[PDB]
């Protein structure tokens, strides 16, 4: 998932 | 953290946490200002990650919580944010500052979401709606919209963002009546709101079925 | 309109009076049963919810036209929030009637209800941990008739205001500081965005799963 | 429209 990286 | 802040910190903290005013690619197609609204919501998704970590309470919820709440709220968020823009351009939306569009300019379907988000910037506008309210209305979206999806946490944050409301309204010198309808008529329009956002959803799955790898997980997430 | 000129305990009272009765269903099930039951049970509440709505304080006072838009716009709102009501003593259970108590593992009868009935229980215990009361709820149900529509004017959100006034004298009987009022009440109308959530994800599989009314009630949403 | 008739009866 894009946004859990983008979150990390 | 969020619990131990004044009203008067809480306007500050998320007054310095908002995203800028991004640019489209601007200067016509039903498809190709489709690009031009895609390119720039995909655009405000990578600001708007990075003012959630910003907002009060939100980073002390876990990964998987903050991953779900902004999968929920995303298209609210970025609604509510249009439509603050587009408070002082009657009859206009303004996408970004070169990006100012009406009825006429509104693709199979979307007239309907753009006549609904120009009816909730007169509202706006009706009501005067000040930067230091629209702040604590654009982060109660954020928490509010996924906290039954999945809580006390959230909802104590939810508790001290009213309380800075409240305190807002009885420095613009309203009386307790006056507040207390105020507050009432804010959050109401926050249920319209998340109105538009599923219609908008609704629409734009069935555009996928005639963007960027971000923008499509985020549809992913309602289905 | 003779409703502004209305008290708090003149507002409640014409609310408690106004309330539809809870219907019955027909005296295991599968998909095409279930919905017969529910679909049966919805359009003869719909019968009572509209002349539930002509007596609320300041809706006769629209004209016809606005009366059937915000009707056809919070219809499935307020049956879900009256549905979400009844429920409140049924943990984990969802009482559409008296004899129909119906819970999880029956709604996957018929499939892509169970998202819909997950969030109508966690709704259901979001009132039951605020202790909801009965005068609160004829309140935030007038409330969804009044807003759901309002926006697609300045005598609704009149009445509206004085329904916060009526929100706000209910607290302050309970004994709620001034903080507290303000908290409830942002707590309660924030269960509204949910609750037009759960509408507008329960519509959208009705106009796909498709009585006249509930079909021109339903139409009303394409 | 059924919602006419039902809401003057
Ligand atoms: C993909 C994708 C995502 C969103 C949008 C849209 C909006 C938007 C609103 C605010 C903003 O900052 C950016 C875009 C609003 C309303 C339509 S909707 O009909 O897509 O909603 C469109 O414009 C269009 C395409
Ligand atoms: C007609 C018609 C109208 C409404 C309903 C529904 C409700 C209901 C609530 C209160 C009440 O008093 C009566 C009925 C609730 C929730 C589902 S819904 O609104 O979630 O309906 C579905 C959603 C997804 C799928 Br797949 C199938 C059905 C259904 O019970 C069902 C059929």
């Amino acid at each position: 998932k894009i946004l859990h990286r983008l979150l990390q | 953290l969020a619990l131990s802040l004044t009203a008067d910190q809480m306007v500050s903290a998320l007054l310095d946490a908002e995203p800028p005013i991004l640019y489209s690619e601007y200067d016509f197609s039903e498809a190709s200002m489709m690009g031009l609204l895609t390119n720039l919501a995909d655009r405000e998704l990578v600001h708007m990650i990075n003012w959630a970590k910003r907002v009060p309470g939100f980073v002390d919820l876990t990964l998987h919580d903050q991953v779900h709440l902004l999968e929920c709220a995303w298209l609210e968020i970025l609604m509510i944010g249009l439509v603050w823009r587009s408070m002082e351009h009657p009859g206009k939306l303004l996408f970004a500052p070169n990006l100012l569009l009406d009825r006429n300019q509104g693709v199979e379907g979307m007239v309907e979401i753009f006549d609904m988000l120009l009816a909730t910037s007169s509202r706006f506008r009706m009501m005067n709606l000040q930067g230091e309210e629209f702040v604590c209305l654009k982060s109660i979206i954020l928490l509010n919209s996924g906290v039954y999806t999945f809580k006390d946490h959230i909802h104590r944050v939810l508790d001290k963002i009213t309380d800075t409301l409240i305190h807002l309204m009885a420095k613009a010198g309203l009386t307790l009546q006056q507040q207390h309808q105020r507050l009432a008529q804010l959050l109401l329009i926050l249920s319209h709101i998340r109105h538009m956002s599923n219609k908008g959803m609704e629409h734009l799955y069935s555009m996928k079925c005639k963007l960027s790898d971000l923008l499509l997980e985020m549809l992913d997430a309602h289905r």
